[PDB]
């Protein structure tokens, strides 16, 4: 059904340009904010950038504000990532992530396969305490995680995430806005928190929810990953 | 010199027998607009259009004290420093906003080719501060440059009591004022004659409903432009003189009081025209009369 | 200011609603609407060739785009949906000339009576109705042998198709009890006639040019 | 067709007929009682604070 | 022919003499010792905007806060009660539409009109769009009213004095509800789900189960066509608003009308109806633009919703009682509180 496909992935000389994009299918692609999110070989997922449903708001982050440049082609279904002069440090897989906003919708839901590019302060951090959890299957396994600033907002809603990556795969969305299960995840998933402190509990677990699971923030808008609890046997 | 029959005895009660109306016509017009939707332009317009209105009905009394002789003069110094420019203002206001309606009319009827413009939008809500303050950078200088100090108590001058920059920013603000005036006088004629056109071109006749869309078009296209002359083309025809007698001192006595009184009639006129336009412009609006009827019965 | 990325996303999603409602609306304002009325069998169909329940005939003619709307097959109260229709540019009322001879009541008494209901309504106070005296060739060849004091005994004209023709479309306008404030366009067709969406083009033209010129505060 | 319907009217009728009825005392009744036990559940009969209210 | 109308004349005459042996006492007589619910003053808080045209339904959320409505433009909203946000935005197929139901369970919506067609849109699509998802056709008149029972099967009520119970799926009627001889122009379902009541143009309304498939209970008294209907919270009694200017509360256990509530001053017909959470508050849409507020034990006018320009078309009050939502020809709707 939906379907997000990168290309332009590759190597690229320092200080170099490269323009990433990304074929979308399956899904009306301009009611749809769409983010670019990196992840380095090792070091867990990262948030790039972001352009809104009819381009109205764009936003980049800190680390590629002044080189990256989003930008969104309706008619066609395609988003765009040029960048340029791009440093060592941009060596990563990106992917393009589908997120819509509205009351009780279910932003970050899908994520694209990504493509991998290889180079020759005040916002809220996640942390996670556990980096690497060794588990047995049929068990029931807690994810914690923690944040800076209380993820809950005047309106009610607590705005953390919990995404699934397994090996080899695209991260995946579990959870949204802290309590909420994403269409698709089975009941074994179940989130909780008390403002700045957060549990993912996973009941009867089985080997096909084996990965590293990620911990989002959606409150102050520099959304921020946590370092990634792995899951092992 | 003086008569002291004109400028102290008819000027004050025609000023207060119009007063007397215009005030409570814009109140009551400003009242019921207060709940009129502005879906359109012309609502807008007829919004800005009372609210200046309102404000020359609410600063029509300082005048009439000021010239009636029983005021002091303290409040003659602030009508010529502050009241009679917030009049002058709201005035040229709603000659722009009657501008404004004109060629929104023409839009709406005639559909002319430039309709690429698109004037009458969203937009227009912002022209329409656009157009106050335009004329309020017309007019700001002329109430802080008042400054100079009155030389004798026993009368006060206009003139008199501006600085020379003031003098000069005052005589060209006025010829501003007039010239602006001027085209949209010209606007407004060219589109209502190309309105009475289209209209008149519109229908086949030969029909009972036919003549009287015709007949009641033409009545009130014709009032509107009457109305806008007889109120409005004597003051701006006889202030050029007036400014000039007054800016200039070998103009002699005897014919700068006469342009004096002439000029008085026609702001008197002018200020007539307050109390004509709710019965011609805000009558003929459909949501006014509805609402009208729905709260005054 | 106090609200969070999400709740903002939100507002941006609403206003793109809003403008894309404002789009839409602007294009709608522009469409011509016509309600389609009818007796039954009084040449609706044919109109709507030339030109479960209500149907919708959209038509472009000299850049105007027009939307018919035909009510016929409905079989409920009118009353409890014509209101839906008061906004309509003008209501297309086809009768049919030859219907005087026939009966159901008469048939031609029968379209009287509709068309005094429709015409005189609350819903209908001002809308212009365009009225279609179709089948005027059948009605030719009819008023040959057929009288019309059949279905107006009062007729005191001779019987010709010219004078039972501008006797009927008289009655027919004789009907009207807000003659002032609304027009009837009478008009003859008889079959495939091209004539007819030109004066329907007409018609809705000059109920246009008042329309603009009530909105616009001068009529 | 005529005797069709009007024999199923009439069956209609008796089934209708033959229903159960409380008094009207005893309905009325009921339906104060259960009007008086979910009135501090009400927000339109008792104004809700601004605290509570979501639509402030 | 005959004798079978004599029958009938005879069942009719016993089932009043029934009526009149149950009516010992009134409502109103019985009501007296309470004390009254005072002048009520609900202040409007949220305007919607955005509707072009006059909005003929309005269906609230059982969440409270998201709520659907129709419009004579081709538009169904969705709307953000708390915010004013709209949430979603349907272009109709058909632009002459009556009614619009929401799902209890949020998933889905309902709409339907002139077309006589009820068309049901997925709002939980993968695609992130909202799609048509069925569309229920077989009724021979206008949709006036349609309601969800779950989100599989709806109840329709239509102008060819029908109506039917739809299996979503299958897009068949599962059951169809005839007798009444006019058009039914409402619907209202239990809090059980297992009866609905539909006031029809023939001045009667019909308590009806959904799923034996037979009229119940018919309920008379009204004077004209019944336009809006509504149960009671305590799903033992409903009111009915008609085009006279009475409504009328009738009690299912009592088979009878208990309570009119009407005055000399409205004159105007009767489009929405609704009761407050505990059902003391009988909300009423008026044609003369206003809405009545009147206390359902005792009659009394206690309150007006006054703010509404043109014709006061849909009423409906949230699953928590927490607001009342007006939807008027005036191209807003207006919530109170
Ligand atoms: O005592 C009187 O009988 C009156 O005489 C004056 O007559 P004049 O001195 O000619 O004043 P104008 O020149 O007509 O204008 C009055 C003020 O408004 C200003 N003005 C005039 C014309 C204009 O177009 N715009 C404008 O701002 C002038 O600079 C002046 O300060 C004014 O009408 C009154 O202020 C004063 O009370």
């Amino acid at each position: 059904d939906v379907q997000l496909v990168e290309s332009g992935g590759g190597l690229v000389q320092p200080g170099g340009s490269r323009k990433l994009s990304c074929s979308a299918s399956g899904f009306a692609f301009s009611s749809f904010g769409m983010h670019w999110v990196r992840q380095a070989p090792e070091k867990g997922l990262e948030w790039v950038a972001y352009i809104s449903s009819g381009s109205g708001t764009i936003y980049y982050a800190d680390t590629v504000k002044g080189r990256f440049t989003i930008s969104r082609d309706d008619p066609k279904n395609t988003l765009f990532l040029q960048m340029t002069s791009l440093r060592s440090e941009d060596t990563a897989m990106y992917y393009c992530v589908r997120s819509i906003y509205y009351y009780g919708s279910s932003p970050f839901d899908f994520w694209g396969q990504g493509t991998t590019l290889t180079v020759s302060g005040s916002d809220i951090v996640m942390t996670q305490a556990t980096s690497s959890v060794p588990v047995t299957p049929g068990e029931s396994v807690s994810i914690s995680c923690r944040s800076s600033k209380s993820l809950l907002h005047s309106n009610g809603n607590t705005y953390l995430y919990w995404f699934l990556q397994r090996p080899g795969q695209s991260p995946q969305l579990l959870i949204y806005r802290m309590s909420n299960l994403a269409s698709g995840v089975p009941d074994r998933f179940s989130g909780s928190g008390s403002g700045t402190a957060f549990t993912l509990t996973i009941s009867r677990l089985e080997a096909e929810d084996v990965g590293v699971y990620y911990c989002m923030q959606h409150l102050e808008y520099p959304l921020t990953f946590g370092a990634g609890t792995k899951l092992e046997l | 010199s003086q008569n002291l029959l004109i400028t102290q005895q008819i000027i004050p009660v025609l000023y207060c027998m119009v007063f007397i109306a215009g005030i409570l016509l814009n109140g009551v017009s400003g009242w019921i607009f207060f709940y009129v939707p502005s879906s359109k332009s012309f609502i807008i317009y007829l919004k800005n259009i009372v609210i200046a209105d309102f404000v020359m009905s609410l600063t029509f009394p300082f005048k009439i004290l000021g010239d009636s002789g029983l005021g002091p003069w303290q409040l003659n110094v602030f009508v010529c420093r502050v009241s009679a420019v917030l009049f002058y203002v709201n005035m040229y206001v709603s000659i722009v906003f009657f501008g404004l309606i004109s060629f929104d009319r023409y839009y709406k009827i005639v559909k002319p080719l430039w309709t690429s413009f698109i004037q009458s939008v969203s937009y227009s809500k912002l022209l329409s501060v656009i157009v106050w303050m335009l004329m309020l950078l017309l007019a700001v200088p002329n109430i802080i440059l008042t400054n100079q100090s009155v030389r004798e108590v026993t009368q006060i001058k206009c003139i008199e009591l501006k600085s020379e920059l003031g003098r000069k920013w005052h005589k060209a603000s006025n010829y501003i004022f007039v010239a602006i005036f001027w085209i949209v006088f010209l606007l407004l004629i060219v589109f209502y004659t190309a309105i009475t056109k289209k209209i008149f071109k519109s229908h086949l006749k030969s029909s009972r409903n036919s003549t009287s869309v015709k007949k009641k078009s033409s009545r009130n296209i014709f009032s509107i432009v009457f109305v806008f002359f007889v109120c409005f083309v004597p003051y701006h025809i006889a202030r050029i003189p007036y400014t000039k007698s007054q800016t200039e001192a070998h103009y002699s006595c005897q014919s700068k009081e006469i342009l004096r009184y002439m000029k008085e009639f026609t702001l008197l006129l002018s200020a007539a025209n307050v109390c004509l336009d709710p019965i011609i412009y805000f009558f003929l609006c459909q949501p006014f009369r509805e609402i009208l009827c729905k709260k005054l019965h | 200011c106090t609200l969070s990325a999400e709740d903002k996303a939100a507002v941006e999603r609403s206003k793109m609603i809003d403008r894309n409602l404002r789009e839409d609306g602007e294009k709608a304002a522009r469409e011509v609407k016509l309600l389609l009325l009818g007796a039954g069998e009084s040449g609706k169909s044919t109109i709507v060739k030339q030109m479960t329940g209500i149907v919708e005939t959209h038509f472009t003619f000299k850049d105007l785009h027009f939307k018919m709307f035909d009510v016929g097959g409905q079989r409920s109260e009118r009353k409890k949906w014509i209101h839906c229709f008061e906004g309509v540019t003008a209501i297309i009322f086809c009768v049919a000339l030859s219907d005087y001879d026939l009966v159901l009541m008469n048939r031609m008494h029968e379209s009287m009576k509709l068309f005094d209901s429709i015409c005189n309504n609350k819903w209908f106070t001002d809308t212009s109705i365009i009225l279609f005296l179709n089948k005027k060739d059948l009605f030719e060849e009819k008023i040959k042998k057929s009288p019309l004091t059949i279905c107006y005994p009062e007729y005191a004209g001779s019987n010709t198709y010219e004078e039972a023709a501008a006797y009927i479309q008289c009655q027919f306008e004789d009907l009207n009890k807000r003659k002032d404030t609304k027009e009837i366009y009478t008009h003859f067709t008889c079959a495939t006639d091209t004539k007819n969406v030109q004066f329907v083009f007409d018609a809705v033209t000059d109920v246009i040019i008042k329309n603009n010129l009530k909105d616009c505060g001068l009529f | 067709a005529s005797i069709a319907q009007a024999r199923k009217l009439v069956e209609q009728l008796k089934m209708e007929a033959n229903i159960d009825r409380i008094k009207v005392s005893k309905a009325a009744a009921d339906l104060m009682a259960y009007c008086e036990a979910h009135a501090k559940e009400d927000p339109l009969l008792t104004p809700v604070p601004a605290s509570e209210n979501p639509f402030r | 022919l005959d004798q079978l109308r004599q029958e009938a004349e005879q069942l009719k005459n016993q089932i009043r003499d029934a009526r009149k042996a149950c009516a010992d006492a009134t409502l109103s007589q019985i009501t007296n010792n309470i004390d009254p619910v005072g002048r009520i003053q609900m202040r409007t808080r949220r305007t919607l905007r955005g509707h072009l045209a006059k909005i003929y339904a309005m269906h609230w959320g059982t969440d409270s806060r998201l709520l659907v409505s129709a419009s004579q433009d081709g538009k169904l909203i969705i709307w953000d009660s708390y915010t004013t946000n709209k949430v979603h935005a349907i272009p109709l197929r058909s632009s002459w539409v009556m009614t619009c139901a929401y799902a209890p369970s949020g998933n889905y919506v309902a709409c339907g009109g002139l077309d006589n067609i009820c068309s049901i849109y997925n709002l939980k699509t993968r695609e992130g769009n909202v799609r048509v998802s069925r569309e229920l056709a077989g009724h021979t008149g206008y949709l006036s009213c349609c309601r969800f029972l779950d989100d599989n099967q709806i109840v329709t009520s239509s102008g060819d004095t029908t109506c039917a119970l739809w299996d979503i799926e299958t897009g068949q009627q599962t059951t169809t509800f005839t007798g009444h001889t006019g058009d039914v122009m409402s619907l209202s379902l239990a809090p059980d789900t297992r009866l609905f009541v539909s006031g029809a143009c023939d001045a009667s309304a019909k308590l009806w189960d959904v799923r034996e498939g037979m009229c119940r209970q018919t309920f008379t008294g009204h004077e004209s066509d019944i336009n809006a209907i509504c149960f009671f919270p305590n799903g033992n009694a409903f009111a009915t608003g008609s085009d006279d200017a009475t409504c009328r509360l009738f009690d299912l256990r009592a088979d009878q009308e208990l309570m009119t509530y009407s005055h000399d001053n409205i004159i105007c017909g009767i489009t929405s109806v609704s009761f407050s959470k505990s059902g003391r508050l009988l909300l009423a849409g008026y044609d003369d633009f206003n809405c009545n507020v009147w206390d359902a034990l005792k009659a009394d006018r206690a309150g007006v919703l006054a703010g509404h320009d043109n014709r006061v078309s849909c009423l409906g009050v949230t699953d928590d009682g927490m607001a009342v939502a007006t939807g008027s020809w005036d191209s807003f709707l207006k919530i109170w509180n």
